[PDB]
RNA sequence: UCUGAGAGUUUGAUCCUGGCUCAGGAUUAACGCUGGCGGCAUGCCUAAUACAUGCAAGUCGAUCGAAAGUAGUAAUACUUUAGAGGCGAACGGGUGAGUAACACGUAUCCAAUCUACCUUAUAAUGGGGGAUAACUAGUUGAAAGACUAGCUAAUACCGCAUAAGAACUUUGGUUCGAAUCAAAGUUGAAAGGACCUGCAAGGGUUCGUUAUUUGAUGAGGGUGCGCCAUAUCAGCUAGUUGGUGGGGUAACGGCCUACCAAGGCAAUGACGUGUAGCUAUGCUGAGAAGUAGAAUAGCCACAAUGGGACUGAGACACGGCCCAUACUCCUACGGGAGGCAGCAGUAGGGAAUUUUUCACAAUGAGCGAAAGCUUGAUGGAGCAAUGCCGCGUGAACGAUGAAGGUCUUUAAGAUUGUAAAGUUCUUUUAUUUGGGAAGAAUGACUUUAGCAGGUAAUGGCUAGAGUUUGACUGUACCAUUUUGAAUAAGUGACGACUAACUAUGUGCCAGCAGUCGCGGUAAUACAUAGGUCGCAAGCGUUAUCCGGAUUU
């Protein structure tokens, strides 16, 4: 779902979360077993590589908020130019426009920087910008239409974020450029993107 | 039209005046595209003379963008 | 183009057998000078087609009939397509502004003129009077004047006199005027003017003495004059004539044989002279929807305006939509809207349909009648808008049939393409329901006589190409069978991989004061309890079925008395399995009585024909030794079976000449005499 | 529609009369020269011919043709 | 940098040959549940079945006579067409029944083909006659009209003469079945209109006529190779096969005809039969290949069915002509009118696939010198979750888990769940107010200046400015533009095949399913409840071809 407006669930099952960690606040059991009512001793019924590969694909695929058929295209797209797909396919994935918001120290959600680009609350190219399913190319910058410069969550979150070391922005007029491509070492993740890269057979 | 709905395009191509449009043809001299107007058209400006020296004259709402290219001046040699 | 003040929209609405189809026949005939008719001289080398009334009457409505007059173009319009009928009439006069009723002089009880003229005094909208038949037997005027004036009390005005008898009709008398002469026999094509003598000058008197006593309540300067007695001119009376009409309180009565042809253009004379125009009435003050339903008008300006009253099929165009322009000079071709439904209509095509042809016209200025052509989702009583102005709703009293005839087809097919028609049929022309029940699957159709199903099938055949053949009405009773004594149900069959058995024992008994419930009489246990459960379900799935055909077997008692089972085999189906077959059995010696749906029959009667409605409700089974009426009228409730009152609707139709209708409801059921029981079975 | 084809339907029938009439005389030169062959029916042919070959009824080829086949038995004498 | 995924099933167990299904993509697609929004794309696969109504190609008065009007005694300036005449109606537009064959596709040759109109130069645009429509008159009739006499005009028609060059035949130059180049005989051309300079004089200028000469364009013609199945189709064939002479085609040829003569093709599949629009390509596959040949484009085919022919450069002609046949419509019954496989639309069939729409603003075509006119081609609008794609139903804080469902069935507790209750921020979309472009600087028109064979001028070409053409649209876009999360979630599965489990009811019963198969008292496999997962404004369901499949 583009909008799922139910993440904590995910995060218990998948044992992940968006950010570092803050999907467990102790509000009650801080428990790190699957939701709902399946028995805390069972697991699952069926363990092959299928599973893990598809646990791994709804991992990447909803730490990104994106859908399945746009992921197909995005990968379909991704088959055009060649070298090392597998941290290629990640590159292209954090060059959309929320996940270099996040970067910038913008937002600190992709759902809120999607929310916040929707709206019309975002300049890039002196063209307003409404969708975050934008290509980034080397060598862009990106505005903050200054009307809406007075949101609340942007300016409290603009210094008590982390900035990303692919990307440079000048946080006093709250604008941002791209530097250079994104690196696997840099970035917090541990996803086989192998069997991302094999599971889809659409291909 | 060809191309794109709100977005016209008409290949500058050579043709005599017996059929419609987008069929046999004998040359393709160039485009030009209105959608953005700014005295610019792709032409060979080679073929385009060998395409009037055997008859079948353009289609006639070009002969204002071949004087502004320059054209009609070495054309209208052979009537000198 | 037009001045509004010419253009009139008026029309004919009368009796059957009064001339009423006649009169409009003729009345096209001789006034065919324009173009779209075109009758008066193109009808005489024809062979004019005279095949039925209904086919006729169904093939040459016209909602918008224009003719062209000295200055005064008119509109009219014939709407009766039955015997008699309110709804249509509601609409008509709803979209209309003139009433033209002829009274009968060959079976002179005036059966269904009476109903439309207490409409029309409820409704009041502006009535003339004219007769059909004077050059005929029983048509006398003085008998007709005084009758109409003793029974119906409406204060009628006659204004012009015949000459002669009811048979040597020989000349016309305007009471105000000069005399009429003739040259030739009917089509009145001559008009000539001659000074009256003293044999007429007698009754000129006389009956310029009621004609201006009664215009008293007009213009008291008249009566004035009428007290002094200088010369009224005409010009002021026919005024107050006009203010009379508009106020709806005093109608006036024509004179001349139609049916021969003698009186024609002095008739449109007096109704283009006598009935307000369309610019000078208000239009029909209908109520908005806003959430106060206040009245609102546009007064035939800008703003399109149109209320959808009918609706009727063509092949090779489609649906044909006679509506009121009630306010606006529109294009042809547009998008209008409707709010009540949210889809804009589209305006194709807004054409006048004719006998014989079609005449699409350009523009049609505001306070007319016309078709339009498309509208594929227009239901009667949208407001049609797309000049920016709010919806309207005109609704004071509406009515729906109740007279059933259950009927059945011939053919599956035939019933399925007869489905696909009466449902656009019931989308166009709302003048009757449709019921199909679970019995066996009959149309349940809402008639008025036969006629009414003779027009379907009509309409259904000559242009869906259907053949189909009415059928009876059949209905269901319910059962109750002697409470027995002991069935012996056994279950005997190697089968199932295992072994059946059952051996079940029950008196049935059925009770009147609740319904279904179970008795369990095994105190030793001797079946589990297990099973009981099921085959409990299976009494309750064969309470729909009895022994002998089916009727429903309704709030029944079982009482499980004796049973008996196998303790490794008799599998659990078997019991309700054998639960129909013993129950059939004893079912067959039990000898079931039936039940029968009793209802009341409340019936309104001038208690002037009562006596062949009180026959036929003691021939249908009844109980009837008296009346209780409504300290005017009685209104008489009679028991009735269901099995034969759809016979004895027409029945009551014919005996009380349509004057007396009914209503059903649902009494109760009560039981049968053998006289019906005898009839269960073949 | 159409407004104007029956002016072609009348045109065409007198043209063709026309037409026939002079087929028929160049068929008539032609007969008299197989008659028998000489010198000036081959040039009165000519002379009457050609003013036929000139419009379009019977085109050049066909004069050609037939002048050359007239030609040949003048020659084979 | 690039090229190949498996699993289940017959037996007590195992191996092996072999078959079936599932795990993949997809459409001329439909069904059931639903249901924000934009762009793009797509929309009779069946009945080549009939088709109501209107629209579907006309134009030229600066071609002609005749006829009306505006103002003017008259001359006249202009708008018009009923007709003649000229050009174009042979294009464009659709539909796939026949056709299994030089039809198509492909490379080619026409010592066998025309090519109006456009490009090049050239001999030139001489002179008369007779014509007939409209109109006038007379019959007939409801109109419809037709018939019969009279008058007219031309760029309509037919003669008179002059010809470079052509055509035709004799003589001589000359060719890898025929052609070049000389002299001669023969023979054929028309038509004017608009404008300028002039008193008249003539000349010039623009269109255009006729004989040419040039290419190009388009069409035709035969051959090489390739291009469905069928042997439960063995011989097919008589203008069929060939020589001679004639005719004829646009040309070459039994294409036709008179005589004469008797093979051609075939087992390497003729011939008969069944099916079928071919091609680039769509889809799948890595590929060899398989499948269908929807848009789109080229070709042929036909235009109610079947035959013919006239017209014109181009037809045997989608809406020209005649006839026959079937069908259908009107009629005052005398006689007529008609062909939606053109655009929408109607009937019927089918499960089923759109509105009886706005304009030539852009492009093309036809005519015209032009102002311009026709354009159902076309550009648009609208319907249609039919497909693809972006896009929303908000976002951030907020319990030892609010209430409650469900479970734990035994409460103690878990779960629904940061979801919510509540706090803050915000308006894609929504509602209101305003500004509001591009698509068209395209074509002409008029004033300026220049160019050219040229003149006294006027006309053609280029450079400059102004006049304008927008159906779409109040579109897009933005604007202290108002309000407020407000206006916005479904659908399949949860035994294994292939991802996620528990309770209740149901007792080989009700019932499930693509496969294994479950249910005879505990169903994780039925019904339902809670929870969970797989996709997503779609989700699943059946049918088609492909992959899996070395299962041709």
């Amino acid at each position: 779902m583009k909008y799922t407006g139910s993440i904590f669930k995910r995060s218990r099952r998948l044992g992940f979360s968006l950010l570092e960690n803050n999907k467990e606040f102790s509000k009650g059991k801080k428990r790190k077993t699957i939701p709902g009512q399946h028995g805390n001793r069972f697991r699952s019924s069926t363990m092959s590589g299928y599973a893990q590969q598809l646990q791994e694909k709804q991992r990447m695929q909803y730490m990104y908020g994106i859908t399945d058929k746009q992921f197909r295209r995005l990968f379909r797209l991704v088959l055009k130019q060649r070298g090392n797909l597998a941290v290629n396919l990640f590159r292209v994935l954090e060059s959309r426009l929320d996940n270099i918001v996040y970067r910038m120290g913008f937002a600190p959600t992709r759902r809120s920087a999607r929310q916040l680009v929707n709206h019309g609350h975002v300049l890039l190219n002196d063209r307003t910008v409404d969708t975050p399913s934008i290509i980034l190319n080397p060598g862009d910058k990106v505005r903050l239409k200054a009307k809406t410069i007075k949101i609340p969550i942007v300016k409290a979150a603009s210094e008590s974020g982390v900035v990303s070391p692919f990307v440079e922005t000048n946080n006093k007029t709250f604008e941002g450029t791209y530097v250079r491509f994104p690196e696997r070492s840099e970035l917090p993740a541990g996803i086989n993107e192998s069997y991302v890269v094999e599971w889809y057979k659409r291909l | 039209r060809m191309g794109r709905v709100h977005y016209p395009t008409y290949r500058i191509v050579a043709v005599d005046s017996r059929v419609k449009r987008d069929g046999k043809y004998i040359a393709l001299i160039g485009h030009l595209n209105p959608a953005l107007k700014e005295n610019k058209c792709k032409i060979d400006e080679a073929v385009a003379l060998e395409w009037l020296n055997k008859g079948a004259k353009p289609t006639d709402t070009v002969r204002s963008l071949f004087s502004q290219t320059g054209l009609w001046k070495k054309f209208v040699e052979s009537k000198k | 183009t037009v001045d509004l003040i010419n253009f009139r929209n008026f029309g004919i609405m009368a009796h059957i057998d009064a001339g009423k189809t006649t009169t409009s026949e003729r009345i096209l005939f001789h006034s065919g000078r324009i173009h779209k008719i075109g009758e008066t001289h193109d009808g005489e080398s024809v062979m004019d087609w005279m095949e039925q009334e209904k086919e006729r009457g169904i093939t040459i409505t016209s909602a918008a009939t224009s003719v062209s007059w000295k200055n005064c173009s008119l509109n009219l319009i014939d709407t009766p397509g039955h015997v008699d009928f309110t709804v249509e009439v509601e609409r008509s006069l709803r979209v209309l502004d003139g009433a033209i009723a002829v009274l009968d002089a060959q079976m002179g009880v005036e059966p269904q003129t009476e109903t439309v003229w207490r409409q029309a005094s409820r409704y009041e909208v502006p009535r003339i009077i004219f007769v059909n038949k004077m050059d005929k037997t029983g048509a006398n005027f003085e008998r007709s004047v005084q009758s109409i004036q003793q029974r119906l009390g409406v204060k009628a005005v006659p204004i012009q006199l015949p000459i002669g008898a009811e048979n040597d009709f020989n000349g016309i008398i305007d009471l105000i005027e000069e005399k009429v002469y003739f040259f030739d026999g009917g089509k009145e094509e001559k008009a000539e003017e001659k000074p009256i003598p003293d044999q007429f000058k007698d009754q000129v008197k006389q009956m310029r003495a009621h004609l201006v006593e009664e215009v008293a309540n007009f213009d008291d300067q008249l009566m004035a004059d009428y007290l002094e007695g200088k010369e009224i001119s005409i010009a002021d009376i026919k005024r107050c004539i006009r203010k009379g009409v508009i106020g709806c309180q005093f109608f006036p009565v024509l004179c001349g044989s139609a049916f021969k042809n003698k009186g024609i253009k002095l008739l449109l004379d007096a109704v283009v002279d006598f009935l307000p125009s369309p610019v000078d009435v208000p239009q029909a003050k209908a109520y908005g929807e806003d959430g106060n339903e206040v009245l609102i008008s546009a007064s035939d300006d800008a703003p399109f305006v149109g209320l959808a009253f009918k609706v009727a099929t063509d092949p090779f165009v489609g649906r044909l939509t006679f509506v009121r322009v009630y306010s606006g000079v529109l294009k042809s071709g547009s998008y209008v809207k409707n709010v009540r439904k949210n889809k804009k209509e589209r305006v194709s095509r807004l054409v006048k349909m004719h006998a014989q042809n079609r005449n699409e016209i350009e523009e049609i200025r505001a306070g007319d009648i016309c078709a339009i052509i498309g509208l594929k989702d227009t239901t009667t009583g949208e407001t049609l808008v797309d000049d920016k102005i709010d919806v309207q709703l005109e609704a004071m009293q509406f009515a729906q049939p109740v007279i059933s005839l259950a009927v059945e087809p011939k053919t599956k097919a035939d019933q399925e393409k007869m489905s696909i028609a009466l449902s656009k049929l019931a989308e166009e022309d709302p003048t009757f329901k449709t019921f199909t029940d679970p019995e066996t699957g009959q149309t349940i159709i809402a008639g008025m006589g036969e006629l009414h199903l003779d027009i379907l099938v009509d309409r259904m055949r000559r242009e869906f190409k259907v053949e189909v053949n009415v059928g009876a009405p059949q209905v269901s009773f319910r059962e109750t069978f002697n409470k027995e004594s002991e069935v012996e149900g056994k279950y005997i069959k190697q089968s199932g991989g295992r072994g059946q058995y059952g051996h079940v024992k029950i008196r049935f008994e059925p009770n009147k004061d609740k319904g279904f419930e179970f008795v369990d009489k095994i105190v030793g246990g001797r079946i589990p309890r297990e099973y009981i459960k099921p085959v409990q379900a299976g009494l309750e799935n064969a309470m729909a079925s009895g022994p002998l055909a089916g009727y429903p077997m309704i709030d029944i008692k079982a009482t499980l008395f004796d049973g008996s089972f196998h303790e490794v085999d008799s599998s659990e189906m078997a019991f309700k399995i054998a639960a129909s077959l013993a129950l059939k059995e004893a079912g067959k010696v039990c000898s079931p009585v039936l039940l029968e749906p009793i209802m009341a029959i409340e019936v309104t009667v001038p208690e002037q024909y009562f006596g062949d409605t009180m026959g036929d409700i003691s021939s249908r089974r009844g109980l009837i030794e008296g009346t209780e009426q409504r300290d005017n009228v009685q209104v008489i409730k009679a028991k009735v079976p269901l099995k034969e009152m759809f016979g004895y609707a027409t029945d009551l139709r014919s005996f009380s000449q349509g004057r007396g209708n009914y209503v059903m409801q649902f009494s109760h059921y009560a039981e049968t005499p053998k006289s019906v029981v005898n009839e269960i079975i073949a | 529609n159409i407004k104007s084809n029956e002016k072609r339907l009348r045109q065409n029938i007198k043209r063709n009369l026309n037409n026939k009439g002079q087929k028929t005389k160049l068929k008539t030169n032609v007969k008299n020269f197989h008659k028998e062959i000489n010198l000036d029916n081959l040039g009165n042919v000519y002379s009457q011919a050609d003013r036929l070959a000139r419009k379009g009824i019977i085109s050049t080829n066909r004069a050609r043709r037939l002048k050359s086949r007239n030609v040949a038995v003048l020659n084979k004498t």
